[PDB]
């Protein structure tokens, strides 16, 4: 597969006042996550958690609680103002994880590479009743 | 500048649409496949801002609609002064109003309601009525039915009239928006012309018609042979006996000397004990002053001139450093979007309304009104109700606006974009505040009943107990009635009666108004009542505040204002629009509004209203129970509700008994209420699923598909249900219980 | 007589109660002018609830040990215009409106989308398919012989 | 024309109409035969 | 794991669950199954939330898509604390 | 007299002691 | 975040830094016990003179053995919540790290057995507040008002 991470790096952030919607505990006990994109023009932009904020020129960096928040802001750059964007996850270990794109093309459409992680070849009508597979691991589903 | 720009015949006045439902809607439009179709026809159909994406249409539609209001509150109007007219005993009534009966509806004798026209006095028969018209008319000196039917024959006419005007307005000439858009010119007319205007020309009015007559009533004459009031303008004679000033024409005006007319104008305050009511005087000189105050207040914003201010000259101003650059901007918001003037306009109005509740009944403006205990609290009552409803309705546009209306991008702001900014901490202590006076307002209210079951009542609440003093309350009441004393010279008594200090008011053996003494009890009631009134706020504002985007659900706006849920995924998310918390604090605001009109109904029976002895003696309506039984519920179970809920029970066979048969529908719906509130839908689906196989099995599956109520709609529903049952219960309880001891 | 139920044309309480209902109206008429229209109105209800009372005492009305009516629905038709004659009434009424309707569905639906004529009916259709109540015992008769009322196993779709 | 007549076939107004109609008809039928209780004619 | 995504061949590859999944969890892969040839799957059910809204767009005779419930998780549970 | 011995031990003592050892119990961790 | 005047200015995080709860430089069980005395001469007041025996000479005995009672459950409540959440040899979940930055040594009042001084101290000091707060009540009691 040759579609490599990116690695986020450190660049700087969107000027805003910082506001009750930022991290929690969680955040620093468990994960976060950091959206990461190129802009084109300072513009302004309302952040998931509260009010609007401006961002600057070239690659910004924002962080976030749940990947929801940083997937629903992306969808909103995406059709409001047509750029592409990463989100990376961070354990507090200093591990980071790339998530979202996973070859670089979006999800929404066809890209060969992608395995086929849980299909069944059977309409739903199929599914067994309980009792045949009761008293056991398996479910109807599986 | 701003001139007349309108524009010529958009939409022709063609039956081609009403054949044609849900023209407005695309998909409405286009048939209704199923029976949910029909809900939805009736509930889109006002939604103009879904209708259109330009201000222009939807303004002129809601110019038009505002006509069609306006036409049926004339016809409302007119439908009142006939009936007063051709179906009152209003005559008889003038005749001495201390102990007959307005009524002013009869019903037809076909099914056995004769009953219903019960004795009434003055030689009629007819439903008995508390909307206190008769105060009114007796106020403005109607005297005589001839003046009820013309008046109801213009009303008719103005209805039709404005019907017209709306008509033309949105078919004919559509005004334009450098109209509409243009509201400095609005704030002057409507502060100067219509306001101002209109209390000076009611100040006519009065001084040249009502004062005399009224001033000859209270005399004592049949309104017979009492003079016609043109002809106490037309022949000044008649006011110059009366009012030796009147007589000097308009000298002692223009020439400074106004002290001439000190007569008919005066600044006495307390009331008259002819009536109990308002000195004429008082309120004639209250409302020219008001005409002069709005007039000369209505000339602020610059127009065409060159004076004047300009309402984005005074915001932009305003900028404290704490907040920054303050409310540069917000004139554009506020002047973009129409549910927001919806909201504002909708909150102002509410609370006017509920202050005109409250300072009706402590200074009782028409005559003859402190007297007739029903109207005086049917009219409380009404006014509370309608305050809060207004109210309610604010908070849901204002989250309506939120939604969709605005964005930083073009409507920015810098004061809402802080305020949003910390929305955590605003919902965080309110919510804790409200959770400290729930605690601190009805646990007292427990340990009372409490500390009372276990025979330990020199450890309750009260005064003969561990006491709590309203000491802000008895300090103000204090204040207020020493204060015409020395702080203000030119008045005679105290602004009210109410306060704590002077004589009582009584007319034919019934007392009017005393003063009014607060005890522990008002202390509880007090704070209940702020602990109502705190988590309706903190329900509707936390509403208001996450109708955007809450932590839990990231988008929440771009799914739009009103829709379910969000599926029961992570852990179940039922109930997040805003729609659902406006739909949540109904119930709160209903709650609030019950314990208050419970609480005035109980302190007006226990300490102001009664009859007066011979001698002097008093003995209230109630016996004067309350500082010592309000403070345990229990007590008001047994001192209040069940006692005074006796008339209402024994009503069948009287003239009372429609009162009687409501109280149990109000109940019946209020029971019903449930099954839409507790059950969900599918379980409906399926039922209905296996109805309509019944059906089918006989050839009459119905091509309208049958369709359980979508959730929202249930939840709608469900709730109307249970503020109809609600109120109607406590209206069959009040009307009942007063109209029959009282 | 149907367990001791005596008919109130001799038993006593009804005529207590005819007593009492009549004296407090006279007592309420004796407040206004012998002449005044709701006066005599009042009057006018007082001879109608009077004879009302001599109506109920002309119908074989057996009467409770309380002074009031009492039906009798035990199936002897001796004590039938009560229950069996407006019974079989009201059989008819509802077979009238209920065979109207299915007709008029079962006309209907051919069309393109019988919907548009479910909400907004086709008056003329229904002025001409109303008036066939008289036939609804027959017809739906001769159906049910036919076999031509109910359906075997069409459930969805039509 | 027609347009006010397919409007005014449409099932609110024809059901106002109609249900006014019937309660004319039954208040009418009460008035003539007060308290009806039984059916005294068989 | 916590929750659990399953699909069936009745999938027409209209694709608008992925349009909609709001984090992440679908995707499409060549099949030969339909026209579009194009079937979904579900490598991602971990930040799977459980919002139906997948299954509550794909247009077919009963369903396609399923989302079976099972224990929960602190991120299959929207928690942001 | 035994009331007065008994009734304050199964009202406050004995719950506080449940109380407090099902809260260890539910908050063991192995 | 937000910072205002009340989160951040030198008055308030002075004194929130100099009250016993932060000051790392002393030791826990110190801070416990000083904390406790604090609680002990605080609760007295109410309890003793709006207690349910306020109307016998006998009150302010039964007000101070009430908050004895008080703080020894509270105290218990102490213990169990340490037990519940600080394991016995696993490090700390205090913060480490200041306003400027300094890497602060893990407090030692965030362990097992730090809580445990901690919660020991805390009721010591509880009984020494109460009975103080009923010496200078019932003994040298002229100038209060009770
Ligand atoms: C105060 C009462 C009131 C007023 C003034 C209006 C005003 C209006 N309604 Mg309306 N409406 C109301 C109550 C009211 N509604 C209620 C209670 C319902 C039931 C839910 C509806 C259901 C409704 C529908 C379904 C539609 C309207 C429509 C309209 C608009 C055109 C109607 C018209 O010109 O008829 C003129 C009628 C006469 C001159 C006389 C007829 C008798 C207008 C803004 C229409 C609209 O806005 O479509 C875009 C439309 O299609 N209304
Ligand atoms: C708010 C409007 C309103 C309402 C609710 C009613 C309600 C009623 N009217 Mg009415 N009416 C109204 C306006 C209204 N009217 C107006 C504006 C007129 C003048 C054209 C009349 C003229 C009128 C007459 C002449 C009669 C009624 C009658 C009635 C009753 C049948 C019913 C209580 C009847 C009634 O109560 O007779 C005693 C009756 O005969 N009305
Ligand atoms: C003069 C004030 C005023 C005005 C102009 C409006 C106007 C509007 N409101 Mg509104 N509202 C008001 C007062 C007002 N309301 C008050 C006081 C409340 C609190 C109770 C509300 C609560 C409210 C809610 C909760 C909603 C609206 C909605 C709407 C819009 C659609 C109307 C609709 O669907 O009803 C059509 C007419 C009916 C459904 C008739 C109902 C008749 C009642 C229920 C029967 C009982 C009466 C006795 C419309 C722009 C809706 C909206 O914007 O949808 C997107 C919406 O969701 N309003
Ligand atoms: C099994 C229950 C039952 C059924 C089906 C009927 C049905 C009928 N009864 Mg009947 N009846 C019932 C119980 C019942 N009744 C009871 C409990 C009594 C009182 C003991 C009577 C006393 C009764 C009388 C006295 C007469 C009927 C008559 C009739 C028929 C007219 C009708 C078919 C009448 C009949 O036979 O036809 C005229 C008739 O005269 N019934
Ligand atoms: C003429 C039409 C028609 C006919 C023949 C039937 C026939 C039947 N219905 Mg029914 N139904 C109808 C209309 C009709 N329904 C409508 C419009 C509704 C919605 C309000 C229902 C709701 C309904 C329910 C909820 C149930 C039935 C049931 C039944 C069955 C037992 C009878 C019963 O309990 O009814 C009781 C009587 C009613 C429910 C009253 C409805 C009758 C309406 C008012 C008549 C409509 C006439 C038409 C709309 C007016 C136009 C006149 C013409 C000029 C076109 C029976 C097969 C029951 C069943 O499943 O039995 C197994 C049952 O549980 N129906
Ligand atoms: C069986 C349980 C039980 C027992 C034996 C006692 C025992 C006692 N209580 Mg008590 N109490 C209890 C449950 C109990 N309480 C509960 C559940 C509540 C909350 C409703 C209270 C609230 C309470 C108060 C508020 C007061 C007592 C007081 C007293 C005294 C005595 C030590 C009094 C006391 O000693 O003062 C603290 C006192 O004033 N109790
Ligand atoms: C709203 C909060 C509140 C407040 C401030 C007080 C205040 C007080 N309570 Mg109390 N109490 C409350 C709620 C409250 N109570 C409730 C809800 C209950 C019932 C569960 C009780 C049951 C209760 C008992 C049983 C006793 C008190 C006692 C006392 C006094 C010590 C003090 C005046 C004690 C007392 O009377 O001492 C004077 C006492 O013995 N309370
Ligand atoms: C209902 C609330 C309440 C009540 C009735 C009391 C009652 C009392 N307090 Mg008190 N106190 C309270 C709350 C209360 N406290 C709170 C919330 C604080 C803050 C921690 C204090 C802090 C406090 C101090 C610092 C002192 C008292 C003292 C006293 C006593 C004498 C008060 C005097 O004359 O001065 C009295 C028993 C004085 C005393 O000697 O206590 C025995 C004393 O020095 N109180
Ligand atoms: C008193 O407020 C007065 C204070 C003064 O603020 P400014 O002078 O910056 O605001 C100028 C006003 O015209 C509002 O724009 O208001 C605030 O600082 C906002 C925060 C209020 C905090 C209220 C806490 C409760
Ligand atoms: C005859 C008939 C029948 C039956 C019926 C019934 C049974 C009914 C019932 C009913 C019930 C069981 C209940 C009811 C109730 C009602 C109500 C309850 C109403 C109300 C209304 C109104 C209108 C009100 C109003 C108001 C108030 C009072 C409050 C607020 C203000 C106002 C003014 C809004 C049958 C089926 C056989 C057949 C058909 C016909
Ligand atoms: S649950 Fe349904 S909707 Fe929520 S993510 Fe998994 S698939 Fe997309
Ligand atoms: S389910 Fe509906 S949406 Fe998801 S893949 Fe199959 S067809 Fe496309």
């Amino acid at each position: 597969g040759f579609v490599p991470p990116q690695l986020d790096p450190s660049t700087p952030s969107p000027i805003f006042g910082g506001s009750t919607g930022g991290l929690l505990r969680k955040a620093q006990v468990e994960e976060f996550y950091v959206i990461t994109w190129t802009s084109p023009k300072e513009q302004v932009f309302e952040m998931p958690t509260g009010g609007a904020a401006i961002m600057r020129e070239g690659p910004n960096l924002l962080k976030l609680a749940r990947k929801e928040q940083c997937l629903a802001l992306g969808n909103r750059l995406r059709s409001k103002y047509k750029i592409a964007y990463q989100f990376y996850r961070v354990f507090p270990n200093g591990e980071v994880q790339y998530l979202h794109p996973k070859d670089g093309v979006y999800p929404e459409k066809v890209n060969a590479g992608r395995q086929g992680v849980g299909q069944n070849f059977r309409s739903i009508g199929k599914n067994v009743s309980p009792i045949e597979v009761k008293f056991t691991g398996k479910n109807s589903f599986d | 500048e701003v001139k007349i720009v309108v524009d010529r015949d958009p939409v022709k006045t063609s039956f081609e649409e009403w054949a044609r439902p849900g023209h407005f809607s695309r998909t409405l439009a286009k048939g209704p496949d199923t029976t949910t179709w029909i809900w939805n026809l009736h509930a889109d159909a006002h939604d103009f801002d879904s209708h259109t994406g330009d201000l222009e249409e939807i303004s002129r539609k809601v110019f038009s609609a505002h006509f069609g209001q306006l036409s049926i509150i004339f016809l409302w109007l007119s439908g009142m002064y006939f009936h007063g007219a051709r179906f009152s005993n209003y005559e008889a009534w003038l005749s001495d109003p201390t102990h007959i009966g307005p009524s002013a509806q009869v019903v037809w004798p076909i099914v056995g309601q004769e009953i219903l026209n019960g004795d009434v006095g003055g030689g009629f028969r007819g439903i008995q009525i508390t909307s206190g018209f008769f105060q009114l008319w007796r106020a403005s000196g109607i005297t005589s039915e001839l003046q009820l039917y013309c008046t109801a024959i213009g009303a008719l006419v103005f209805a039709a009239l404005m019907l017209f005007a709306g008509w033309f307005h949105y078919h004919k000439a559509a005004p334009k928006l450098a109209w509409f858009q243009d509201v400095e010119s609005m704030l002057n007319h409507h502060l100067a012309g219509l306001l101002g205007l209109g209390s000076l020309s009611w100040a006519g009015h009065q001084i040249h018609v009502s004062l005399p007559i009224n001033q000859f009533l209270d005399a004592g004459v049949d309104p017979k042979e009492i003079p016609l009031p043109h002809e106490f303008i037309l022949n000044r004679d008649l006011l110059a006996q009366l009012y030796p000033s009147f007589a000097e024409g308009a000298t002692p005006f223009f020439t400074l000397n106004w002290s001439k007319y000190a007569e008919f104008l005066t600044f006495r305050g307390g009331l008259d004990p002819v009536t109990g009511g308002l000195w004429l005087t008082d309120i004639a000189h209250h409302h020219l002053a008001i005409a002069i105050l709005f007039l000369i207040a209505g000339h602020m914003y610059r127009t065409n001139w060159g004076i004047g201010h300009g309402l984005k000259d005074i915001l932009e101003a305003h900028k404290g450093p704490f907040t920054g650059q303050g409310h540069k901007g917000l004139y554009e918001i506020l002047t973009t979007s129409w549910h927001a003037q919806l909201s504002l306009n909708l909150a102002m109005l509410g609370s006017t309304t509920i202050v005109v509740a409250h300072h009706m009944y402590s200074m009782p403006p028409y005559p003859y009104l402190a007297t007739d205990y029903g109207t005086q609290l049917s009219l409380f009552t009404h006014h509370m109700w309608i305050g809060g409803f207004l109210i309610v309705g604010a908070a849901a546009h204002a989250a309506i606006f939120m939604v969709r209306d605005y964005d930083p991008t073009t409507r920015y702001n810098d004061l809402l974009d802080r305020v949003l900014r910390h929305r955590d901490a605003i919902i965080s202590h309110l919510n804790w505040v409200c959770i400290f006076l729930g605690f601190h307002s009805f646990g007292l209210y427990i340990h009372n009943d409490t500390m009372s079951a276990l025979g330990r009542p020199q450890d309750m609440f009260s005064d003969t107990a561990i006491q709590l003093q309203p000491i802000f309350a008895q300090w103000v009441q204090n204040i207020h009635a020493t204060a015409p004393g020395v702080t203000a010279p030119g008045a005679t008594t105290s602004t009210s009666l109410t306060w704590g200090g002077g004589e009582l008011v009584a007319v034919g053996g019934k007392v009017a108004l005393l003063p009014i003494p607060l005890g522990t009890a008002d202390f509880l009631v007090h704070h209940i009542h702020a602990f109502t009134i705190h988590v309706t706020v903190l329900i509707l504002l936390k509403g208001v505040l996450f109708a955007r985007s809450s932590r839990l659900i990231p988008d929440k706006a771009n799914l739009g204002f009103r829709f379910p849920c969000d599926g029961p995924g992570r852990g179940g998310t039922c109930q997040v629009s805003a729609w659902d918390h406006v739909f949540l604090g109904l119930f709160w605001m209903y709650n609030a509004i019950s314990v208050v009109i419970f609480h005035f109904s109980w302190k007006m029976q226990s300490d102001v209203w009664g009859t007066i002895s011979d001698q002097g003696v008093v003995t209230h309506i109630t016996g004067g129970n309350f500082a010592q039984s309000s403070i345990t519920i229990n007590g008001w179970l047994r001192d209040f509700l069940w006692a005074q809920a006796s008339q209402v029970i024994q009503s069948y066979g009287s003239s009372l008994s429609a009162y009687g048969l409501f109280f149990l529908g109000a109940h019946f719906v209020w029971a019903f209420s449930l099954m839409f509130l507790f059950s969900g839908r599918g379980y409906w689906q399926e039922l209905i699923e296996s109805i309509v196989w019944a059906h089918n099995k006989l050839k009459v599956a119905p091509a309208t598909q049958p369709r359980a109520l979508s959730i929202i709609q249930g939840r709608a529903v469900g709730v109307t249900h249970y503020l109809l049952g609600g109120i109607a219960t406590t209206w069959a309880f009040f009307l009942a219980r007063i109209i029959a001891v009282g | 007589d149907i367990a001791g139920l005596t008919p109130c044309k001799e038993s006593k309480a009804f005529a207590k109660r005819e007593k009492q209902s009549v004296k407090k109206l006279n007592s309420s008429l004796k407040k206004y002018a012998p002449d005044s229209a709701p006066a005599l109105a009042i009057q006018a209800t007082i001879d109608k609830t009077k004879r009302r009372f001599e109506n109920y005492g002309k119908f074989g009305l057996l009467c409770g040990s309380d002074g009031l009516p009492h039906l009798i629905v035990s199936g002897d038709q001796r004590h039938w215009g009560e229950f069996i004659t407006p019974g079989v009434l009201f059989l008819y009424i509802a077979g009238w409106i209920g065979w109207v309707g299915r007709s008029y569905l079962i006309a209907v639906s051919g069309e393109k989308k019988p919907a548009m004529r479910e909400i907004i009916i086709d008056v003329e259709l229904a002025a001409r398919i109303i008036p066939r109540g008289f036939i609804w015992p027959v017809a739906a008769y001769r159906e049910l012989i036919n076999g031509d009322l109910v359906v075997d196993d069409a459930d969805i779709g039509y | 024309m027609r347009d006010i007549k397919t409007y005014l076939s449409v099932a609110p107004v024809l059901s106002t109409l109609w249900f006014g109609a019937l309660a004319g008809l039954l208040i009418e039928i009460n008035r003539l035969f007060p308290d009806a209780l039984s059916f005294p004619f068989f | 794991m916590s929750h659990s995504v399953k699909i069936y061949d009745t999938c027409i590859g209209c694709t608008q669950c992925v349009r909609a999944c709001p984090t992440d969890v679908l995707e499409m892969i060549p099949w030969d199954g339909c026209k579009a040839k194009q079937i979904a799957s579900a490598p991602r059910t971990e930040d799977c939330v459980g919002c139906k809204r997948c299954e509550s767009a794909c247009p077919t005779d009963f369903l396609s898509v399923r989302v079976y419930l099972g224990p929960e998780t602190t991120r299959s549970m929207a928690l942001s604390y | 007299n035994l009331p007065s011995i008994f009734v304050p031990l199964v009202g406050l003592v004995f719950p506080a002691i449940a109380m407090t050892s099902l809260f260890l119990y539910v908050q063991k961790k192995k | 975040s937000l910072e205002t005047p009340v989160t951040s200015s030198p008055l308030v995080a002075w004194y929130l830094s100099n009250l016993p709860a932060y000051r790392t430089a002393v030791s826990p069980l110190l801070r416990g016990i000083e904390v406790g005395l604090a609680h002990g001469y605080l609760l007295v007041g109410p309890f003793a003179l709006t207690g349910p025996l306020r109307n016998t000479p006998v009150h302010g005995q039964a007000g101070t053995l009430g908050a004895i009672g008080l703080v020894s459950i509270l105290s218990v409540c102490l213990t169990m919540y340490g037990v519940a959440s600080f394991n016995e040899g696993e490090p700390s979940t205090a913060p480490v790290l200041t306003l400027t930055g300094r890497k602060k040594e893990a407090d030692k009042l965030q362990t097992a057995e730090g809580w445990s001084q901690f919660t020991g101290g805390f009721f010591f000091g509880g009984v020494s507040g109460a009975v103080w707060a009923y010496f200078l009540l019932y003994v040298l009691d002229l100038p209060y008002f009770f």
